[PDB]
RNA sequence: CCUUACCUGGGUUUGACAUGCACAGGACGCGUCUAGAGAUAGGCGUUCCCUUGUGGCCUGUGUGCAGGUGGUGCAUGGCUG
RNA sequence: GGGGACUCGUGAGAGACUGCCGGGGUCAACUCGGAGGAAGGUGGGGAUGACGUCAAGUCAUCAUGCCCCUUAUGUCCAGGGCUUCACACAUGCUACAAUGGCCGGUACAAAGGGCUGCGAUGCCGCGAGGUUAAGCGAAUCCUUAAAAGCCGGUCUCAGUUCGGAUCGGGGUCUGCAACUCGACCCCGUGAAGUCGGAGUCGCUAGUAAUCGCAGAUCAGCAACGCUGCGGUGAAUACGUUCC
């Protein structure tokens, strides 16, 4: 019946149903401060275009899951996206414009066999 | 062989000392514990259809 | 009132599907109350191998053996059914074993 | 080299696997004796045309699908020689073992079988020329397929500088896996060691 | 590749006073990944130029990437056989990453103390006009006007 | 840096220290084990070990007892020009 | 701040102070700034002399340093010699003895050519 | 160690194994002296089957053979790059 | 407990195919730009290696013709050696420190494995390790704290607090056994070496770079190799004249 987070990530999804009301975006603690000293993730989940004080201020926190590294888990504000959208479609396409309403689930490409992680092909000899 | 590999059978005086053998078709290195095999003649099974599920990846 | 723990070892999730969905429909006519099919993850040991005899390559291959665990339930203590289960199973192909 | 067998990519998707069993810490125990079972009732029965030996291992015995051209040859005098192998192998495999002889209705749909039989023709002292196209015309005519290869490789007449060459007719599209292509090979013994030889038979595609 | 241009992937501004060229910056100081590290270490940067200057890092960052930034390479491709180099024009984006390349690299040298504190020197030096990185501009305009010819 | 419950010996070779032991001390033993602890009980028996090719004699001390029989047993060869 | 050898640094931590001596690293430091109860950063400028001879005593109740130190490090490597083993045959030759392949590496055991 | 195919040296040498023709009748296992080990060597445990003929089968004899990481990819298959 | 809402797991479908607008273009082929949409024009990637070639390679995986041995070129066995070095070459690990070493604190994987086994919890030991032992043949038990990261502190540009190679001593593990010839840990020295000639490989998007993780093999030795996972996360591409 709340506000159904769904967003993907780079491996450890976060996400859960959230209700309104201040703005206070923490979980367990772990302020967007606490979580993310950076302030990269931090704004990126805070969508200056829509802040809970350009909406509706919410405050379940989207829950964490899979641990969840300092990077990729910025990745929820694809959850607030789909937040927003469930509150009303006004900002879909301005989320979708601006660059919002996309996937990325982007992970790494497969070990190949003769190749390391990264494809860092060896030092090879011509002679 | 046909001596060493009943050697290699052979249980007792330090199972250490036994070693572990294809038995398909006799091969000492490169032994897959569970099947018992060369990696060899698994290949030829692989492909036959003599495992329970165990295809090619496609990831 | 659960007291049947059905435990199934598959590798093949159609045959894991199709056989245990009708050998328990079945179950469930002869009168047992039964808790619907639970898909559980899946599980594969993977392994890679040489394609050369000589074995002077790098060229691989990948297999991997595809374990299917999955539509594992719990059957409700129904004697007069339990009988018919342990009467009847399914192929070798899904290890049928029961708690 | 490069050229695989079909039933590689096929495993999960048109063929079935020959051991139908489920085993974590006995498996090692059913495919050492898989092995003996398979190289034991292979050999000898090269009159039979035996094209697949499926097993499932249960009810703790062996249950055997002997994919075969001819019956008869591996049941013998009413099973006399069946149960030679079958009754005696029973303490080997572990405790009881039934066989269950399958009879191929068109052999000469078997990839497996009709390369062992033109292979056995080039062993007979043969035009190599004239064999092919005798194998392959009845692999064609009395078959219902969509195509055929067949490569043989050896010495091809006792040459010192052996070789190969192969005579496709109509599709062999192995590129595409939904393709029903089937595949065996033979290697036959000759004067001067044995020569091989691969069959595809271009079936038909999906159901 | 040869024709057909890929898109390159787009920067925005600084979580700090919005600054795609600071985002920039961030991206050319970036090492092994520790770019939350990084972030810390420009901002140390902007405390120290504030600390030294009294006015905008950000600001002193655009003078001092005028000072370093030069507009016309001496090198194209080869020509023949005999032949050197022959100068050539280059576009502003090229040749202000290039500015940012040379101070870093020089930032990088001079085992003096923290990349931060030496960070501010090369900062406040090119935007004073001193930065070696200056003096690389100088050698690109001395280089050039040399083989005025064909420019490919 | 194993055996920290006391030195290893080969059975069939400490029986017949021990009875020179109790005797006095005997000509030069051969014998086949490079992997004997040394003990400050074989101090006086010159004996003699298998060193790959042959049964070469050797003297022990206190300062050998840290060592094996393998360790005075040589087999390979350095330089010769 | 002296104990036997010179021991005088300047602007440094008091165990790496004590790192100066051949036979003591910073985990003995550690054992005997521990039990003087004096702090593993402090400079030489600030000692005393109660100091020192609290660390002369834990030393000479505790361990050797050179001369004593090497003086027994030099009987156990003529040990090696007069045994004349495996071990110290790689000695004698000046060749490496933990398992090493000079064949390729031990150019610090070997020299440079 | 084995692995190891190499080798020092020690033993065996129709053999470690498969297996044909005759004879022979326990095999085999246990434990133990010897010996570095292999094996030697003693003593135990012992031949079912109807070694009633056949069957089981080691051992021993003799012989078919066994066996060979011996060579031969410039005989060759197969497989691989 | 209770619930099936999400996540998660997982069967089966839809969905992206130039579908589509406008424009261009031999109207067709084909293409520019654009809407929508999660992706727009073989999404990405893998498996897949045409016909054929290099007398490429292998009799030592296997197979096998000829030739050879077959009282031995087979067989059994202790031990050695395959692990050797005045030198060279190749692929690789780490550093040549302040975007740094160290003490202390601290959130966070994914994917795998484990009843011959995993060894939780708790005990002892400076530690490696040792004792006891739950649960687990496993989504639940254990493996399981991931590490890079982050708050703070120390050291303050040194062949030094870098670097931990060499070597001595002292401990742990496997195995009957660790010398040849194993691995780990504590102490101790703190080597060479301060960014690399000539020359050259690598690399276009979650790339490259970089830090960790877990398996296979094995009595033990895989925290440099090989095979899989995952974190952080860039830059350049005017262009095809030349190699």
């Amino acid at each position: 019946r709340p506000i159904q987070t769904v967003g993907r990530r780079k491996e450890a999804v976060v996400r859960v149903r959230l209700v309104p009301g201040t703005g206070k975006f923490d979980l367990n603690g772990r302020s967007l401060e606490d979580y993310f000293p950076n302030k990269v993730h931090q704004q990126l989940i805070k969508a200056p275009l829509v802040t809970v004080d350009r909406v509706e201020s919410f405050d379940i926190f989207a829950h964490l899951g899979g641990g969840g590294p300092s990077g990729q888990a910025g990745a929820l504000r694809l959850g607030i996206a789909r937040a927003l959208i469930l509150v009303s479609p006004e900002d879909r396409p301005a989320l979708k414009k601006a660059g919002f309403l996309t996937r990325d689930p982007r992970a790494t490409e497969r070990k190949k066999y003769g190749l390391k992680k990264a494809r860092k092909a060896p030092q090879y000899s011509k002679r | 062989k046909k001596a060493l590999v009943n050697k290699a059978a052979g249980k007792p005086r330090f199972a250490v000392r036994a070693y572990t053998r294809c038995s398909k078709c006799g091969r000492p290195r490169a032994v897959y514990r569970k099947f018992g095999l060369c990696r060899i003649c698994l290949r030829e099974m692989a492909h036959a259809g003599e495992l329970p599920g165990v295809q090619k990846s496609s990831w | 009132g659960q007291k049947i723990r059905i435990r199934l070892k598959a590798y093949d999730h159609e045959a894991i599907d199709a056989s245990a969905r009708k050998i328990v429909e079945t179950v469930v006519r002869t009168g047992a109350s039964v808790v619907g099919p639970v898909p559980l993850p899946t599980e594969k040991n993977v392994y890679c191998v040489i394609r050369s005899p000589h074995k002077y390559k790098d060229s691989r291959e990948h297999f991997e053996m595809r374990t299917h665990k999955r539509l594992i339930d719990i059957i409700d203590p129904t004697p007069k059914t339990v009988d018919a289960l342990m009467r009847i199973d399914l192929p070798a192909s899904v290890d049928v074993n029961i708690q | 080299g490069q050229k695989i067998n079909p039933h590689g990519f096929r495993l999960g998707i048109t063929t079935d696997w020959k051991s139908r069993w489920y085993a974590d810490k006995q498996y090692a125990e059913y495919v050492k004796e898989d092995v003996a079972i398979r190289r034991l009732l292979s050999s000898g029965l090269e009159r039979a045309g035996i094209a697949d030996v499926e097993i499932e291992r249960t009810r703790d015995r062996v249950r055997v699908d002997i994919h075969t051209a001819r019956p008869g040859i591996v049941i013998g005098r009413r099973g006399t020689e069946a149960d030679r192998i079958r009754a005696d192998l029973e303490k080997l495999t572990g405790k009881q073992v039934q066989l269950n002889i399958l009879e191929v209705k068109n052999p000469e749909s078997q990839a497996q079988l009709v390369a062992q039989g033109v292979a056995e023709q080039l062993s007979n002292r043969v035009a190599f020329r004239r064999a092919m196209r005798k194998a392959i015309q009845s692999a064609m005519r009395q078959p219902n397929v969509k195509g055929i290869r067949v490569q043989c490789s050896g010495r091809l007449g006792g040459a010192e500088m052996s070789r190969s060459e192969f005579y496709r007719e109509g599709r062999v599209p192995l590129h595409t896996l939904r393709a029903d292509i089937d595949y065996g090979l033979y290697e036959a013994k000759t004067t001067f060691g044995r020569i091989g030889v691969k069959v595809w038979i271009y079936k038909g595609d999906i159901v | 590749p040869r024709k057909g241009p890929a898109p390159k992937r787009p920067l925005v501004n600084d979580p700090v006073y919005g600054s795609q060229l600071v985002t920039q910056l961030v991206n050319k100081v970036l090492l092994k990944g520790k770019k939350s590290l990084a972030e810390r270490i420009v901002y140390g940067a902007l405390e120290q130029a504030r600390d030294k200057t009294g006015t905008d890092p950000v600001i002193t960052l655009k003078r001092a990437l005028d000072n370093v930034k030069p507009a016309l390479e001496v090198r194209s491709r080869r020509v023949g056989g005999a032949t050197y180099q022959v100068p050539v024009e280059v576009r502003p984006d090229r040749s202000t990453t290039l500015a940012l390349r040379w101070l870093v690299g020089y930032s990088r040298q001079r085992r003096e103390k923290t990349m931060i504190e030496r960070l501010a020197n090369e900062i406040l030096d090119a935007s004073n006009g001193l930065g070696a990185s200056v003096k690389r501009r100088e050698d690109t305009h001395k280089m050039a006007e040399a083989n005025r010819a064909f420019a490919h | 840096r194993s055996l920290k419950k006391g030195p290893f010996v080969d059975e069939h070779l400490l029986k017949k220290v021990d009875v020179q032991n109790e005797k006095n001390t005997k000509q030069v033993i051969k014998t086949w084990s490079r992997r004997s602890t040394i003990i400050p009980d074989f101090i006086g028996h010159t004996f003699a070990v298998h060193d790959g090719r042959k049964h070469v004699p050797v003297f022990v001390t206190e300062s050998m007892v840290g060592h094996k029989l393998g360790e005075f047993a040589p087999t390979r060869t350095f330089k010769g020009h | 701040a002296r104990l036997v050898g010179v021991d005088l640094p300047r602007d440094k931590r008091m165990e790496v102070a004590l790192t100066y001596i051949f036979g003591i690293g910073r985990t003995r430091s550690n054992e005997i700034l521990a039990a003087t109860g004096i702090d593993r950063d402090l400079r030489t400028r600030d000692l005393t002399e109660e100091q020192l001879i609290h660390l002369r005593d834990y030393i000479e109740a505790n361990l050797k340093v050179e001369g004593d130190l090497r003086r027994e490090v030099q009987a156990d490597i003529r040990r090696k010699i007069e045994i004349g083993c495996y071990q110290g045959l790689r000695h004698r030759r000046g060749m490496p003895v933990r398992g090493q392949r000079t064949k390729t590496n031990a150019r610090t055991r070997k020299g440079p050519k």
